[PDB]
RNA sequence: GACGGUGGCCAUGGAAGUCGGUAUCCGCUAAGGAGUGUGUAACAACUCACCUGCCAAAUGGACUAGCCCUGAAAAUGGAUGA
RNA sequence: UGCGUAAUAGUAGCAUGAUUUAGUACGAGAGGAACUGUCAUGCCGGAUCACUGGUCUGUAGGUUUAUUUGACAAAAUAGUGACCUGCCGCUACCAUCCGUUGGAUAAUGGCUGAACGCCUCUAAGUCAGAAUCCAUUCUAGAAAC
């Protein structure tokens, strides 16, 4: 039978076909642009963290639509983004299969990250002692020949390197008993050079201010909420049973046809609702803030007008289930990958690009403060409510 | 002028002699916007081109690259310049593209015009229609050349191309020039020089110094190659201009001091000055220079584009003050580089300053020019006019002076009427009743009221905005709607729009009249006003009411309250007008009858009859739909007649169902135009169009008709005549090869007829129809007539002192003068070619004498068979040799037809015949009480004696009788040898050169031949005379246009009708002559299918009864 | 038909109802009601109304109105939709119940405009916003 | 190089080799059809037929049949068996 | 036991309108374009929930019926008593944000250029060049490292 129509496209993309539970509750990472630069202090890739979405008016710029500036409301994401610490260097080397990890360099700095790597080993599921040091950390004052030694290597062998960084988060309330490992492909500049700035790294711990800027366009890396076993009404675009009086819950209804007499691969099927990476392309960012802790906690905006009354940005209280911000951030216009202990590995555009709005940089006005039975508009609506009355809203819970 | 009202206008156009009538003209609308947009500026009753532009005036550049875009509108542009009135109005006439009668209409409604002449094409059927009736007309038309900034912006050269351009337009203007007149010496004249300032005392004295040189004007008196006393302008609107030689003369002067004249001069042409220090020595006018516009002038305004280009804000200022003029305001108010220019550009505009003087220069009254345009159009007719002595009662001193009389009568003149139901502005309310407070208005609705209009209409319903500061302000015409009110001016009220409800008295038109005031009476003149009729187109001249003369006898005024073009709109307050105007008949009428001329004198010779036909005679005969709205049709084509000069509803000739045109296109916007802006009804159009002429070729052979020339026997003249019908209805009995009679009774009443041609010439004269109906019929009753016996006899020679027929006249000795009395039905519609033969006294009771048609003269009496015989071939002369159609280009002949005859042929038809009446023989001498045979004697004076001895009341029944005798006559024609004579207009194509060709090829696509070429005196351009057929005449322009680029200007002269091989059939309507079966390409041509829908024309004749009658449906035919 | 937007098309669709819904005429003309037939641009899909514009010509009719009006369609102009939306601007106009007007093809509306009307509509048809003293 | 009687006769202001049609002949020459086209309003101009210069030995048509190609598109992925 | 690699497989964005161009080119006219740029939409695909709308066992609060607990009160039963609000949450082109760029070719247009003194996009050789092809980007991650 022709079809009869024509649209039918598969519901729902193809490209995603495996729909697994992704394993890295961090965005993974597999790609970044290439460079040579004198600029080699872009890293390609922070990781903040996401707690909750606000939203603000910003007076737009972009001539030629029916008004060139007018306020306008925008969504907008706001992530913690704390240090990156980076424990260590990882070289590579170029070959026929890809790439390869023939061995770390890590110094020393700290050594937290490793008490993550751990409380697992040995005969009940876990252990406290170590049994292993078979693929782990080395030493310090004997740890730092083996560096010279092969840094050289990885000064004469040209593959890239890329910087072993890690967040830190027990520094925020989350507490997180999964360790917080990621790769920063190193860019611009000479081969010998990037090993140069890696080593010269060890010695502090850098912060997204020198990755990105307020005004650029980022590749954010998630995973996506899991929702569980679902089924295909909802998890594709598929129009349900057709009727009432039809007989089934969970269907598509034809899975194939007696066609070649065995089902298809693709064909709409409920299984388990993405929770999969995904890389959201080209997310603007319209501040990085600076951070709260010793002062800049009253200072997330400036002055009245165009900035406003001072605040920090946060959303209040310390949530039934969730967390509250407590360091620097990142304004990425609307949506991300996922809920709010979920991992938002960031990388630099690989194509990064002029365009128009991709770069317009962007000032702001009105910004939001969260949950509207019980609270109202941060410190103004704190003052109102409270002159109103003590015993009917004053606007704090804990 | 910023500022003028109509106070100080009103008192200032009483006067005249000091006036001057200027218009607004072009071929097809070609540089409108240029020379309206530099006359909206310099009026000040519309305050500037900043509030400009209202009153209907769509600029556009579309038009200037080259385009129509045509529309029916105007500005009231008055000015109270000095101490002088000066009427120009800007006429915009939308004319028609092909040459036709509404070209020659729309065109005129002009007085002192300025024509804008060839856009970047000559010698079309654009150029030679619309402004063919303006150059005739030696109304003194000054040249306006086209957009000289077109060659600065657009296309980007020199101002060295000017000159070319200019030189260009004049060779485009020769070719014009003779297609009338001569211009063999005016190709000389088409060039660009100035020869004089040659000496040494010249070169270097009125080089310098100013002294004078003459600007006046030679030779010819029109817009040929000539100054016009330096009114020759450069006409551009790109960012406005208005300006041209005088303009250019100026600046000249400033340079040093040379007089104005003497520059123009120079300036028309070109002239060489060395520029050391304004002095010039001999050997540069025989070699040259450099012209004076690359020089100077142009050169600035090129160097002021340039600075634009690259923007500049001190160099364009610079560039300004060196051209000789101030630099304005915006030059560090703005960025300034376009803005500049326009400010500079609404400071020299105002033209009023230079132009009216020139105006005034070239044309020192209106009064004098009136006098050399009554002989170049219709105002007696086209044979005679009113400046020759037919037709001259009080005329000639009367457009002297211009105008009927200097109190106001009011005249007419036809220029196309506005469309009903649209505007109704004209009314009977106090507003425009009281002139002065629409004059009020009209000086305030501009820029002043505008802003209380928007106040009104933006805050009447409340709360356009939300949290805003237009409800908080609450504008009353302030702060707010004071700005928007100078680049233009939103919602001002342009045409002072309908306050109360539609009354409909709307016209356009043209009249020239005295000083008219308000409650002028007028003598209204009736539908069909018989005197005004009989005054045009003859020598007759005389002013008497009605006595009974015309149709409606009428002692009735009406009112004339005002004099309007609807310029202004509405009873205007500018209604006292000098002896010669634009505007046309105001009050309470939109009358502009083709017989009927609206006067205060109850009747008077007309002043112009309405307008004359390009190609004659262009019809269809249409039909409207549903039922209730057939009168409606007719009502609307009353309104036509108010429009366009032609359309058949006076007079009934053909039938009030259809229009008479001259045109290609015209007669498509005529049906057009009563589905539109006349009655709103739908109508069944037929764009196939005139039928042509039958011709028999020659006469039958041997059978019942002895008087002959010699055999048909011929295989096909083009088609087979024999084999495709007849010898079988009635061809059974009698006649093997063909058919020329009947045998329905067998030998009891029976005739035989001949078709002859006719000479043409002879043919022509007869199908223009100078006889009337009642010089066919009723001559005992009316009048006995005279005059008009010896017209007949010399185009058809026949008379009743004939006995050898048709054939010894058609012959020999052509243009005899006798009695052409005692004629039944001479032709298809009473006045036509054919005439029934008399070639006897008296044969049995048939053929002598008419119904009551009388020579005095009778061989024993008047009576004889009148009856039976007028009605039967009346019949015979409208169905040709195919069914259908007149017999034209023909002279019919009767050899015999017998009543009472006692013989007969033994058969079954006979025997049929014998049962139905019971009658042994034929007769009408004898009698059984039976049977009819209707005569002349009965009606006319009792019985008959003398010629016989008892009246006819037996033989054949009448009706029958008259059946048979159009039967044998349709056989007859049918069988005889026939061609087709094709309608044709001969195409006097103005050609040149390289386009001969194409047209010859045109040609020969649509038939025809090329006859002979007339080539013009001492030019490139000849005159081409070729016939071509009327059928496809019809979009030939158009076809002729899209060939090449418009090169070749064709006309359509008539030149009578011609035989052309083409296939003279359509299938016989009956069907036993169906049974041969008539073929369906050859005997149902494209050609001859002007019949179905194509005639249905009755004022005077078109009837077509069913054949044989023989009692009923089953007595008729029984052993037949 | 016509068309004509805007600049824009002053951003995303928003409908009271799709095909099959009344919304007052709010014209001097006597059509009382106006009815969709469908809606201009939609190109649409399986299974899918041709759902109402925020401002934008309709396919209608005039199911109770004048009878020379009613029957044979009618490009029209949806004016109001009773079913809201939010706006570039961070505002959500919503109204009393449905409304547009009859018009003509070129989008010109007929007599004068009833009533509130939204200023995307105006935006996209200026002779609507010329035909008009309330405009919000 | 590709001329003359010559605008041959027709049609035709004109169509001269060449809108189109007909007869289609001769002079002089190595050589040139009352002319293959392009083109010209039409003549011309160019190009061809037709003749010679130079280069320097092969060339031109018309078919015939061997393989290859064109024809030669249909439905799960795909079959000289791979 | 870390952090990686990426063979293999799949793969996604597709399309319109207005505006500029421009009432310019083009065109006898009537009519009437494009390359580029600009702002939006349709459908589709991936997310999300700042906003709004949706819902309610949050039985969170109120309003009210009947009943029961002597009344007040506070509770129950009514299988969530009904009704109005209504949080977190999940979610609606019933809201919001996001969906790239390199080589390789096709047709086709050429370039030099023979076979075949010329001539030819072709035979040798090669230039441009599709929604195409394959990569880039993106999902999974081999009894693969």
């Amino acid at each position: 039978m022709s079809h009869r129509k024509f649209e039918a496209p598969r519901h729902g993309n193809l490209g995603f076909r495996p729909r697994k539970r992704a394993a890295r509750h961090q965005g993974k990472v597999k790609s970044f642009p290439k460079d040579d630069r004198t600029q080699k202090v872009h890293l390609t890739a922070f990781m903040g963290y996401k707690a909750g979405m606000t939203h603000v008016v910003r007076d737009l710029e972009k001539p030629g639509s029916k008004m060139h500036k007018k306020e306008i409301v925008e969504a907008v994401t706001i992530i913690e983004c704390p240090p990156m610490y980076i424990v260590g260097l990882v070289g590579y080397v170029e070959t026929a299969q890809g790439l390869k990890t023939y061995k770390t360099v890590w110094a020393q700095h700290l050594s937290d990250n490793f008490r993550r790597r751990l409380y697992k080993n040995w005969y009940k599921s876990k252990s406290k002692k170590a049994f292993t040091k078979y693929v782990k950390q080395y030493e310090t004052e004997e740890g730092k020949k083996s560096i010279e030694a092969s840094l050289q290597a990885i000064k004469k062998r040209c593959s890239v390197v890329r910087v072993i960084a890690h967040t830190q988060v027990h520094k925020l309330k989350l507490t997180q008993k999964k360790a917080h490992v990621l790769e920063i492909q190193v860019n611009g500049g000479s081969i010998v050079e990037k090993v140069n700035f890696a080593v010269a790294n060890f010695e502090k711990t850098v912060n997204v201010t020198g990755v990105f800027a307020e005004n650029e366009l980022i590749d954010v890396i998630g995973v996506t909420k899991g929702k569980g076993f679902n089924g295909v009404i909802k998890r594709w675009g598929v129009r349900k049973l057709p009727r009432k009086t039809h007989k089934g819950l969970r269907k598509v209804a034809c899975i194939g046809a007696w066609h070649p007499s065995r089902v298809s691969t693709t064909v709409p099927r409920a299984g388990q609702l993405g929770y999969h990476h995904r890389v959201e392309r080209n997310k603007k960012i319209y501040r990085i803030g600076q951070a709260q802790p010793e002062d800049g906690k009253q200072i997330s905006t400036g002055k009245t007008e165009f900035d406003l009354t001072e605040k920090t940005i946060n959303p209040m209280g310390g949530f039934a289930h969730y967390g509250m911000v407590k360091h620097e951030f990142l304004m990425l216009k609307g949506c991300v990958a996922g809920p709010r202990k979920r991992a938002l590995t960031l990388r630099k555009s690989i194509t990064t690009q002029t365009g128009r709005a991709a770069l317009e940089k962007i000032t702001l006005k009105f910004i939001d403060t969260s949950s509207k039975f019980g609270h109202g508009l941060h410190q103004t609506a704190e003052d109102k409510t409270k002159y109103f009355g003590v015993k009917k809203s004053r606007s704090t819970k804990a | 002028m910023v500022l003028n009202s109509l106070d100080k206008m009103i008192q200032l156009q009483k006067n005249t002699a000091n006036i001057r009538n200027i218009c607004v003209l072009a071929h097809v609308d070609h540089g409108k916007t240029t020379l309206a947009d530099c006359l909206i500026s310099s009026n000040g009753i519309i305050s500037s081109r900043l509030a400009g532009k209202l009153r209907y005036m769509d600029s556009r550049e579309d038009e200037q690259i080259r385009g129509i875009t045509m529309k029916s509108s105007a500005i009231s542009l008055h000015y109270a310049t000095g101490n002088e009135e000066y009427l120009i109005n800007l006429i915009d006439s939308p004319g028609h593209v092909d040459f036709s009668s509404e070209v020659s209409t729309a065109v005129r409604i002009c007085d002192g015009c300025i024509i804008v002449v060839d856009a970047v094409e000559g010698v079309c059927p654009q150029t030679q229609a619309v402004l063919r009736q303006a150059w005739l007309e030696n109304i003194r038309p000054v040249l306006v050349i086209n957009k000289i900034d077109r060659l600065i912006v657009e296309l980007k050269f020199t101002p060295q191309e000017a000159y070319s351009h200019l030189k260009n337009i004049l060779e485009q203007i020769n070719a014009l020039t003779g297609t009338l007149f001569t211009s063999k010496v005016l190709e000389e004249r088409a060039e660009r020089e100035t020869e004089s300032q040659v000496n040494p005392n010249s070169e270097q004295g009125e080089q310098v110094y100013d002294w004078s040189t003459g600007l006046e004007d030679t030779d010819d008196s029109h817009l040929y190659f000539s100054p016009e006393q330096g009114n020759v302008v450069f006409t551009s609107a790109i960012d406005g201009w208005g300006f041209g030689i005088e303009h250019f003369a100026r600046i000249y002067s400033q340079k040093i001091g040379i007089k104005k004249e003497v520059l123009m001069k120079t300036l028309w042409g070109d002239y060489y000055i060395n520029m050391k220090a304004k002095k010039i020595m001999k050997g540069d006018q025989a070699k040259g220079k450099k012209p004076l516009f690359v020089q100077l002038i142009l050169e600035n305004i090129w160097s002021l584009y340039d600075a634009v280009l690259k923007k500049d804000k001190d160099k364009i200022d610079k560039i300004v003050t060196s051209l000789g003029l101030k630099i304005g305001a915006r030059e560090a108010r703005h960025s300034d580089p376009k803005v500049q220019i326009n400010a500079i550009c609404s400071q020299w505009l105002p033209i009023s300053h230079a132009v009216l003087a020139m105006v005034c220069q070239k044309l020192p009254s209106p009064l004098d020019i009136t006098a050399e345009r009554v002989e170049r159009l219709m105002c007696t007719g086209s044979q005679t006019f009113d400046s020759f002595p037919p037709e001259t009662q009080a005329l000639k001193a009367a457009f002297m002076k211009c105008g009927s009389e200097d109190t106001a009568p009011v005249i007419i003149f036809v220029s196309k009427m506005f469309a009903v139901d649209a505007k109704a502005l004209p009314q009977n309310k106090p507003r425009p009743l009281t002139q002065e407070e629409i004059a009020q208005r009209r000086e305030r609705a501009r820029q002043r009221h505008a802003e209380k209009l928007a106040a009104a209409q933006g805050q009447a319903p409340l709360e356009p905005t939300q949290d805003g500061s237009a409800i908080e302000t609450c504008p009353k015409g302030e702060e707010p709607r004071g700005d928007e009110q100078q680049v233009e001016s939103m919602t001002p009220k342009p045409v002072l729009q309908e306050e109360n409800n539609q009354e409909s008295f709307i016209a356009f038109a043209r009249v020239f009249s005295g000083v008219a005031r308000r409650g002028k009476k007028i003598f209204v003149l009736g539908p069909k006003y018989s005197p005004l009729e009989f005054l045009r187109r003859v020598p007759l001249g005389f002013s008497a009411p009605p006595d009974g003369l015309p149709q409606v006898p009428h002692m009735a005024y009406c009112a004339l309250e005002n004099l309007y073009l609807l310029m202004g709109r509405e009873l205007e307050y500018l209604e006292e007008v000098p002896p010669g105007n634009v505007l046309g008949i105001g009050g309470l009428q939109d009358f502009v009858l083709k017989s009927a001329t609206l006067c205060s004198l109850p009747s008077c010779p007309p002043f112009i009859p309405l307008n004359f036909e390009a190609t004659p005679i262009v019809r269809v005969a249409v039909e409207p739909k549903h039922p209730s709205e057939m009168p409606q049709l007719v009502k609307g084509m009353k309104l036509l007649n108010q429009a366009d000069p032609c359309v058949q509803i006076l007079i009934q000739e053909t039938g009030e169902h259809v229009l008479v045109t001259a045109g290609e296109v015209h007669l498509q916007r005529c049906l057009d135009d009563l589905k539109e802006r006349f009655a709103k009804i739908h109508i069944s159009v037929s764009e196939p169009i005139i039928p042509f002429r039958e011709t028999i070729t020659k006469p039958p052979k041997v059978d019942m008709v002895n008087e002959e020339i010699g055999k048909q026997q011929k295989v096909a003249v083009i088609h087979q005549m024999k084999e495709d019908q007849s010898k079988i209805p009635e061809g059974i009995q009698v006649d093997s090869d063909g058919l020329i009679t009947i045998t329905t009774p067998n030998k009891l009443a029976t005739l035989s007829v001949r078709a002859m041609p006719l000479p043409e010439e002879v043919t022509q004269i007869l199908e223009e129809n100078s006889d009337l109906i009642r010089s066919m019929e009723q001559l005992t009753s009316s009048l006995n007539e005279g005059e008009n016996t010896h017209m007949i006899h010399q185009k058809t020679q026949e008379k009743i002192w004939e006995f050898k027929g048709k054939l010894e006249q058609h012959l020999t000795g052509r243009r005899w003068r006798n009695i052409v009395d005692q004629i039944w039905s001479f032709g298809p519609r009473k006045c036509g070619p054919n005439i029934l033969v008399n070639k006897s006294e008296d044969f049995q009771n048939s053929v002598w004498t008419g119904p009551a048609d009388k020579a005095s003269k009778e061989a024993s009496r008047y009576r004889d068979l009148g009856n039976s015989i007028v009605s039967g071939f009346q019949l015979a002369t409208l169905s040709g040799p195919m069914c259908e159609e007149p017999l034209m280009g023909v002279c019919f002949v009767l050899e015999k037809w017998d009543l009472s005859k006692f013989e007969e042929q033994g058969a079954s038809d006979l025997a049929k015949e014998g049962q139905e009446e019971n009658e042994t023989c034929s007769g009408g001498n004898e009698n059984q009480e039976l049977q009819d045979g209707c005569s002349e004697a009965f009606e006319k004076r009792t019985s008959q004696k003398g010629e016989s001895p008892l009246t006819d009341c037996y033989g054949p029944f009448s009706g029958q009788l008259i059946a048979t005798m159009k039967e044998a006559c349709r056989y007859a024609l049918q069988v005889k040898p026939q061609r087709l004579m094709a309608a044709m207009y001969t195409c006097d194509i103005m050609a040149t050169g390289d386009v001969l060709g194409r047209v010859y090829a045109v040609l020969s696509k649509r038939e025809g031949r090329v006859l002979q070429e007339e080539m013009k005196e001492g030019t490139d351009m000849f005159i081409i005379k070729a016939v071509l057929p009327v059928a496809e005449s019809f979009g030939f322009a158009d076809e002729i246009r899209k060939r090449t680029s418009g090169l070749a200007s064709p006309q359509l002269v008539f030149s009578h009708w011609e035989i052309i091989p083409s296939d003279p059939f359509w299938v016989p309507t009956t069907e036993e002559e169906y049974l041969h079966f008539g073929e369906k390409a050859d005997s149902e041509n494209q050609a001859r299918k002007y019949m179905n829908a194509v005639r249905k024309r009755k004022g005077l004749y078109v009837e077509e009864k069913i054949v044989e009658h023989a009692e009923k449906q089953r007595t008729l035919s029984k052993n037949k | 038909m016509s068309k004509a937007q805007a600049v824009g098309s002053n951003y995303r669709v928003s409908l009271g109802l799709p095909v099959g819904a009344v919304m007052n005429s709010a014209d001097n003309s006597g059509a009382k009601n106006l009815y969709v037939i469908a809606v201009k641009g939609i190109k649409g899909r399986l299974n899918r109304l041709p759902s109402a514009g925020v401002g934008d010509m309709v396919m209608a009719t005039v199911k109770k109105g004048k009878p020379e009006l009613r029957k044979k369609v009618c490009t029209g102009l949806v004016v109001r939709q009773r079913k809201h939306w939010k706006r570039k601007d961070g505002v959500y106009i919503y109204f009393e119940d449905n409304a547009g007007v009859m018009c003509n093809p070129k989008g010109e509306v007929k007599g004068n405009i009833l009533g509130p009307v939204a200023k995307e509509c105006s935006d996209l048809w200026p002779k609507v916003a010329t035909n008009a003293g309330t405009i919000v």
